[PDB]
């Protein structure tokens, strides 16, 4: 079992055997950091907003409602920075309308 | 200011005015090493620079007191239900030489989809708020005044919020915490394509931070039958969490194992352990090693946890340890108690002590046995991951249940943990991230479209806010409670009455918990129920055994019991002399 499947490595030296492992180790992660970079969920979404001044309750409802939307792909601190910007109010209160469940016909474009 | 050696804490003010509260420093601390260091008429090899406070060993009374402390940081863990309490079991840590203190999640806090505010009770760990994290942050800025040595504070950056509680965490400068997306694959069954897309967030918030990382592979130690069997396993779970974080920004010294020798006595646990402990340190150098200890094959018996402790910190003095956590004695015996976080203390400075200098002294036979298995282990860990790329994945792998199987690997049970890749706690939680997507803020991961609203930006995307909760903390929203009723300011009107009576307690204030020791000439049963008969009569509630041991089945038997003393003192009552 073990000992015909350590065929291939048993010549190989200290240093080969160490930059192999993690030579392999890195073609393992590297499709999970790629889905990392495309990609969002609900948590991220509602991190961003919690470093953009929202609360833990506040992001719940922002990320809820983006997800039922369709939104998620474009960014939830985005739909509030455009949101903020097109009325012209400031993040935190285009954040709180949005919310409370105004300006969400508008956000679709 | 404030904080006198004679008087208690006053967790009744450093309750107030957390809407106020910043940290005081941010990031990890290591111990300053005290070269050829002078205590008493000894000189220290190994040392690092001595506490302005402190308690030192029993027998230090021999030597004036000395308190040597040793050079890894040493962890101590403490969280009870109520965090309010604990602030107190800190301050005793730190003073027996603990300078990192870390905190257990409330039970289930893994599924909580979002953070927690204010300050519920917990169950088997505290709730992870702000305000609680602020709150014990704050007290342990007067803890490490007091003993002269800087703190770390230590908590939990899992679940399906992860990313949520990495922020808070940044935001609140503690200072180190776990984070590996596989634990919450395989303990918790959270979908595996959002949990590791989560960790990418999570962990550059983390780097941003400063912080010190632990990982989550000695997991896999005791959900497993046989541990030393898990060796090749181990390897694996570290190695994917190691280059996964160092790829995402992280520094590779701020990147921890988390270490535990597998055996315990009767089986030859040193021989079997170091092969291991040789092999890793070897596979992985420039990362940080975090030595923890035994916790699978533990039972009743406190005095067997200290020795296959003591072999545990053995372990970590022949090779290398850069934080050396520890676990208390009574950790199978009940939930740990005010005394035992302490002993765990002791014990591990204690034995650090007396091993100064060892390795000037003694040394690997670097070939012989030893050499052979730390080159097989190596194979064996490198083969597996040859199948886990083979099999086409990650994800496939652990569709298959290549994990926690309980074979010694190539070997293979099939009674290993599968998850499904489209299913779990989260599916379908996963959102493309579109061409005109962005985040304004500090410290984000993945594709971020800054460029379309100013192409000077693009490294610095909160400029886009002037300021992120990260630049600007007082663009952070304080929430102080979301419940009346429960909530620490009604624990703490609970018992005024007692800040002048006096009771024993183990973990909160005035529980009343003692423990009984005795020997009774009969066999365990008998005996075990013959003694809690005489522990009615002594007067204690609650009543319960918590350890057995056979002297010799017919001749008798140790019992042990821990009980509630129904009742109080008075201070102002004792007849006390001089
Ligand atoms: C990598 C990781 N993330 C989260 C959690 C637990 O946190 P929640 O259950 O709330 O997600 C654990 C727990 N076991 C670790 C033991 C620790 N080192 C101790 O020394 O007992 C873990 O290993
Ligand atoms: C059961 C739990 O619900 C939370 N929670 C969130 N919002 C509220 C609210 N408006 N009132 C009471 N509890 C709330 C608490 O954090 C609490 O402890």
């Amino acid at each position: 079992d073990f000992q015909q499947r350590r065929a291939h490595l048993a010549n190989l030296s200290d240093e080969e055997l160490q930059t192999r492992f993690w030579e392999m180790a890195e073609k393992i992660v590297d499709p999970l950091l790629d889905l990392g970079k495309k990609n969002t969920t609900p948590s991220i979404e509602r991190s961003v907003l919690l470093r953009m001044g929202f609360s833990s309750l506040e992001a719940k409802a922002i990320v809820d409602k983006t997800m039922d939307r369709g939104l998620m792909g474009k960014g939830a601190g985005h739909i509030v920075y455009k949101i903020a910007k097109e009325k012209n109010i400031s993040v935190r209160e285009a954040g709180l309308a949005l919310s409370e469940g105004k300006y969400w016909d508008d956000a679709i474009q | 200011l404030q904080l006198r050696v004679n008087e208690k804490l006053d967790v009744e003010n450093i309750l107030k005015d957390l809407d106020k509260y910043t940290p005081k420093r941010r990031g990890w601390t290591w111990r300053q090493p005290a070269e050829n260091l002078q205590m008493g008429p000894f000189i220290y090899k190994d040392a690092s620079t001595p506490l302005e406070n402190s308690v030192a060993l029993p027998s230090a009374k021999y030597f004036g007191d000395i308190d040597p402390q040793p050079l890894p940081v040493i962890t101590t863990e403490i969280a009870s239900g109520r965090f309010e309490d604990d602030i107190r079991r800190m301050r005793m840590a730190a003073w027996h030489g603990a300078d990192h203190i870390m905190v257990i999640r409330t039970a289930g806090q893994s599924h909580y989809d979002g953070l927690i505010e204010g300050t519920p009770q917990g169950i088997g760990g505290v709730p992870i708020t702000r305000k609680q994290v602020r709150a014990q942050r704050k007290a342990l800025d007067l803890i490490e005044e007091e003993v002269g040595r800087p703190i770390n504070y230590h908590s939990y950056v899992s679940g399906v919020a992860g990313p949520d509680i990495a922020v808070m965490f940044a935001e609140e400068g503690v200072n180190g915490a776990h984070q590996d997306p596989q634990y919450n694959v395989l303990y918790r069954n959270i979908n595996m394509i959002r949990s590791f897309i989560d960790a990418c967030e999570s962990k550059t918030i983390m780097a941003w931070a400063d912080m010190a990382q632990i990982d989550g592979a000695h997991n896999a130690n005791a959900t497993a039958r046989e541990a030393w069997k898990v060796m090749p396993e181990l390897m694996v779970q570290h190695a994917l969490n190691s280059i996964f974080s160092l790829k995402v920004g992280m520094k590779k010294s701020n990147i921890c194992l988390s270490t535990v020798p597998p055996t315990a006595p009767p089986a030859p646990s040193m021989y079997l352990d170091l092969p291991y402990a040789v092999a890793l340190r070897e596979m992985f150098e420039g990362y940080r090693m975090r030595a923890q200890m035994n916790t699978k094959y533990m039972e009743a018996s406190t005095r067997e946890a200290t020795v296959t402790h003591v072999l545990n910190l053995l372990i970590s003095k022949l090779t290398r340890a850069d934080i050396q956590s520890t676990i208390t004695p009574d950790e199978g015996r009940n939930v740990p108690w005010h005394i035992y976080n302490i002993e765990a203390c002791d014990t591990a400075k204690q034995a650090l002590i007396g091993m100064d200098g060892l390795m000037d002294m003694v040394q690997l036979k670097r070939e012989g046995v030893l050499g052979d298995t730390v080159r097989e282990l190596k194979e064996r860990a490198v083969l597996f991951m040859e199948e886990i790329i083979e099999a086409g994945g990650y994800f496939n792998a652990v569709e298959q249940g290549f994990f926690v199987d309980s074979g010694y690997y190539p070997e293979r049970n099939g009674d290993g943990i599968a998850r499904q890749i489209n299913g779990g706690i989260g599916a379908g939680t996963v959102f493309e991230r579109d061409e005109d997507y962005m985040a304004p803020v500090t410290a984000h991961f993945g594709y971020n479209n800054v460029k379309q609203y100013d192409e000077a930006l693009v490294s610095e995307p909160s400029k886009l806010i002037d300021g992120c909760t990260l630049e600007v903390p007082e663009k952070i929203v304080y929430i102080d409670e979301l419940d009346e009723n429960d909530n620490v300011n009604v624990r703490m009107e609970e018992t005024k009455e007692f800040r002048s009576m006096i009771k024993p307690e183990v973990e909160w204030q005035a529980d009343g918990t003692v423990l009984l020791t005795m020997f009774l000439p009969t066999s365990k049963r008998v005996a075990e129920f013959a003694a809690i008969e005489f522990a009615k009569k002594m007067n204690l509630e609650e009543v319960e055994v918590i350890n057995r041991e056979v002297m010799q089945e017919a001749e008798g038997t140790r019992i042990e019991l821990k009980g509630r003393v129904p009742f109080s003192i008075d201070i102002n009552s004792l007849v006390i002399p001089p």
